[PDB]
């Protein structure tokens, strides 16, 4: 499914709101400030992930490998670069109950690969 | 604004003043500057939050901080020559400020302690059968300095129940003695 | 104030530094051992790159690629900003172009004589 | 002969880069004026080596104990650049590194 | 605020001393001095106004 | 009403004020400009949908 | 109101007030054997 | 402020030992050997000499009330 | 006990730990760790208690009921044990740390406030601070309950 992003008008740079064209029976995205209209390409207007199945690997950034206060391990080598050392840490993010899961990051500079066991 | 995504914000005394592209070597430069008593004075706090890309610098008053021994790769910067010059403190006028100016000691505030990895003693910097950290950045001068004036009079306070140490810290203040030398006047 | 006192006071140090010394200033308990009597242009070096302007840093007695550091100018608009390099030949060696990095005073044991040769302008070079 | 004789004196102790000669000296300077004349009268030098290892400055009746700090941040190649050869005939003496800080 | 509401940042701790400041003798006396100097300048304004309204000079010392 | 609205309790004002109103009062009228100032990563729809109620409340 | 807004509103309502099973005001229930 | 006359515990005279104790200490005695030289064998009298703080020497840094 | 807690930590880190009914995974991990450490404290206290002679004066005062308890003997001889703030282990007052001396995300016993020393052995600096935190909790309780109870 995936989320749906906001899209803005091409004239007033205000957000385009959803609207339906009965004549063609087709979804349109129209600005309620100017008189711009656009043919939608997703057909989906709203998405709620109640389960919150978020891949926290996307929230991690490689720069965290520079943190002296994070633990490092030599037991989980990097699959992308083969570096031995890697920092690991827990989710520590709200809305995540099973947050004892460990996320690893490669400490090699300019690799910054992140993964999970 | 499109640049702010990957860039690191820089706050100075709470004001977002700009952004930067390599926060790591910026922090290295600023720490070198503060340890050399260059434009950055010793009491300036410089916190790099890494997960959120802020770098917060503080120069304002009221920030409680404490001195700590900086740590190299896994070694103290306080070599034996500093202790030697400190032993003859009364002849060669080698003082605490020379220790701070040498880049051997650093004042760390409460907010910069969050980004610091402390060694309780230099024994923690020894390579162990299983290394706990191996990437320390500072060391305690002595852990007993966590106590104040009245708790620093308790002998063996780590063998008492803590309420007892609190009650003594309160009762050292009602103890009789000589409150001041010039009490006759 | 006056010059007839300045002439004698400036000569006074030139004379007193040559007397007998046997005592400290704060606690006269330390005995002296020896004495070290006293334009210029110093090329600074970056500690990471580690620059070898001389053969000392290269751990060499003399130049294995030269015999005279003919410090010549980089151009006409750069007298203090010359180009110091240890190359007696027109060879493409390490071209260390000493940029203008504009007290750091220098002296030497000039046969136990009274002089000075303070530096003019701290230049620093890189690998060009 | 070739030993490091580098010293870094502060502003109120700036000694003359040339020997004191009566044809190069003149009267121009005068609590306010007391620190002013001391720039060109007390500021030739004899760096005494003691037995404890430390040095001291001797430019008259007052002694300034100095400390030969050895710095690995300014490793500049100090050299007598006299205008004679091509462009400042730098003579190879001693690389400046250790800076001695004089003070009252 | 959105990072906190999305769970991407932790709520800030009121008790963290990194979030606190110790108002010492200097900054406290400065608060007093600002208030008191403002009151003094006010009193000077009234005193000088009641004189220049008469179209004549006044002594700031008084 | 529908979603979570962001407000701003400014000083010397005894009523909550939508953040979008404050941004427009500072000279940023286009919604794109306001979210450029608020959301720095446009690849993140979560932030976007959570700010959307405030825009919908100030049109 | 338009249809899509009405769907969003009833979505936000159904997800909160639509009682599929159980008794209102009872958040959680734990079943156990009392040892005492 | 001044060396007590007697030991609080036994009542041995320690008042005449403070000056001798200091003279022994500047003679490069250890505090224990100094206390042994003065004949303080019970740890109460050793407590008296070893824990004494001569504050009177600091009170004599102030000029008296009358000249 | 510390190896047992390390094993539970390793299980949780590898997602080899499943929650028990009525608790979240964090709470189940905390329950397991606290059970291990309470078992350690009780076993060590029993060891100290059995070591006592009939001439021991702590045992004399505890036996007569005049003063003290077996837990006091255990804390003086064996181990002081877990320090709790608001009924939980020492909180992460720093960012994912209890003190700057620990690594981030360290749920081990010493990191979170288990005093593995006795009062005769003496507490380490971190044990000293955590014990001061736990004792501050008791002082606050004693000083705050009085007004409500008197009312
Ligand atoms: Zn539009
Ligand atoms: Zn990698
Ligand atoms: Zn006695």
């Amino acid at each position: 499914p995936g989320f749906v992003g906001i899209r803005f008008c091409q004239e007033c740079n205000n957000m385009l709101y959803p609207k339906e064209d009965k004549e063609n029976r087709i979804l349109l995205y129209a600005c309620r400030n100017c008189d711009y209209q656009q043919e939608a390409d997703n057909s989906c207007i709203y998405v709620n992930k109640i389960t919150h199945e978020v891949d926290e690997l996307t929230q991690i950034i490689a720069d965290v490998s520079q943190d002296p206060t994070l633990p490092r391990t030599e037991d989980h080598p990097c699959q992308k670069c083969g570096h031995k050392e890697a920092v690991f840490f827990q989710s520590h993010s709200a809305r995540a109950e099973d947050a004892m899961r460990l996320y690893y990051v490669c400490t090699a500079p300019h690799c910054g690969h992140r993964w999970t066991e | 604004p499109a640049a702010i995504a990957d860039a690191t914000k820089i706050f100075v005394n709470g004001c977002w003043v700009g952004i930067h592209k390599d926060p790591e070597q910026l922090m290295n430069t600023l720490r070198k500057l503060r340890r050399q008593m260059d434009i950055i004075v010793s009491e300036v706090s410089m916190i790099r939050d890494i997960r959120e890309r802020e770098i917060r610098i503080y120069t304002d008053a009221g920030r409680i901080c404490r001195p700590l021994l900086i740590v190299e790769k896994q070694k103290l910067l306080l070599k034996k020559r500093h202790i030697d010059q400190l032993k003859e403190r009364e002849y060669n006028n080698y003082s605490w400020q020379d220790l701070v100016a040498s880049g051997v000691v650093e004042y760390i505030d409460t907010l910069e302690e969050e980004t610091v990895m402390l060694a309780m003693t230099p024994d923690d910097l020894q390579e162990k059968e299983v290394a706990y950290c191996s990437t320390y950045t500072h060391c305690e001068i002595h852990p007993s300095m966590i106590l104040g004036v009245c708790a620093s009079i308790i002998p063996f306070p780590d063998h008492n129940q803590s309420p007892r140490n609190t009650y003594q810290s309160a009762m050292g203040k009602q103890a009789m003695g000589v409150y001041i030398t010039n009490f006759h006047v | 104030k006056d010059r007839d006192s300045q002439i004698t006071a400036i000569e006074k140090t030139f004379e007193d530094a040559q007397k007998s010394i046997s005592q400290h200033y704060s606690k006269p308990r330390v005995t002296p051992v020896e004495v070290m009597p006293v334009s210029q242009a110093m090329i600074r070096g970056m500690m990471d790159e580690e620059g070898n302007q001389f053969v000392a840093y290269f751990l060499p007695v003399e130049e294995t690629l030269k015999k005279r550091k003919r410090d010549q100018e980089e151009e006409m608009d750069y007298a203090p900003d010359d180009v110091y390099d240890y190359k007696i030949a027109r060879e493409y060696n390490w071209n260390v172009k000493n940029k203008a990095s504009k007290f750091f005073i220098f002296r030497e044991g000039d046969g136990v004589y009274y002089n000075e040769l303070e530096t003019r302008v701290r230049l620093s070079k890189r690998r060009a | 002969g070739n030993d490091l004789y580098f010293v870094k004196l502060p502003n109120f102790l700036s000694v003359e880069p040339r020997p004191f000669d009566p044809q190069y000296y003149e009267d121009e300077f005068e609590e306010e004026g007391r620190t002013r004349l001391k720039l060109k009268v007390e500021n030739n030098a004899r760096i005494v080596k003691w037995s404890d290892g430390s040095m001291s400055l001797h430019l008259g009746n007052e002694v300034f104990d100095v400390y030969k700090a050895p710095l690995q941040g300014d490793h500049n190649h100090l050299f007598i650049r006299q205008g004679t050869g091509l462009q400042g005939q730098a003579v190879f003496k001693t690389k400046l590194t250790f800076r001695p800080h004089s003070t009252d | 605020l959105l990072l906190a509401a999305l769970g991407r940042r932790e709520l800030d701790d009121r008790d963290h001393y990194g979030n606190k400041r110790l108002d010492l003798a200097g900054p406290l006396l400065a608060f007093l001095f600002r208030g008191m100097f403002k009151n003094l300048l006010k009193e000077v304004r009234i005193y000088a106004q009641k004189f220049i309204d008469r179209g004549k000079d006044f002594n700031l010392e008084l | 009403a529908i979603g979570q609205r962001i407000v701003a309790t400014l000083p010397y004002i005894k009523q909550e004020v939508p953040i979008i109103i404050v941004f427009r009062a500072l000279g940023f009228v286009s919604d794109r400009d306001i979210l450029e100032h608020i959301i720095y990563d446009f690849e993140d729809p979560e932030m976007m949908e959570m700010v959307k109620p405030s825009l919908d409340e100030a049109f | 109101m338009d249809d899509d807004v009405f769907l969003r509103c009833i979505e936000s309502n159904m997800l909160t007030d639509m009682t599929l099973q159980g008794i209102e005001q009872i958040s959680k229930v734990y079943m156990h054997l009392p040892q005492t | 402020m001044i060396i007590p006359v007697r030991c609080f515990t036994c009542g041995k005279i320690v008042g005449n030992k403070w000056e001798a104790y200091l003279g022994l200490l500047q003679a490069e005695y250890t505090e224990g050997d100094a206390l042994d030289a003065l004949g303080l064998k019970r740890y109460c009298c050793r407590r008296m000499l070893l824990a004494h703080v001569d504050l009177i020497e600091k009170l004599l840094n102030y000029a008296p009330l009358e000249k | 006990a510390k190896q047992d807690v390390i094993e539970v930590i390793e299980k949780a880190h590898n997602n080899e730990l499943e929650p028990t009914p009525g608790n979240t995974l964090r709470q189940t991990f905390e329950n397991q760790v606290n059970r291990i450490l309470n078992d350690a404290r009780d076993k060590t206290g029993s060891s100290a208690q059995k070591s006592l002679s009939e001439y021991n004066n702590f045992k004399s005062m505890v036996v007569s009921g005049a003063k003290g308890s077996k837990i006091n003997i255990s804390q003086v001889i064996a181990v002081v044990g877990q320090q709790n703030v608001e009924g939980k282990r020492i909180p992460f007052g720093f960012k994912h740390r209890t003190l700057p001396h620990f690594i981030k995300d360290d749920y081990g016993p010493e990191s979170r406030g288990f005093v593995e020393n006795s009062y005769l052995a003496g507490l380490t600096p971190t044990e000293f601070f955590f014990h001061a935190m736990g004792g501050r909790e008791g002082l606050i309780d004693t000083a705050v309950k009085t007004a409500e109870t008197g009312y």
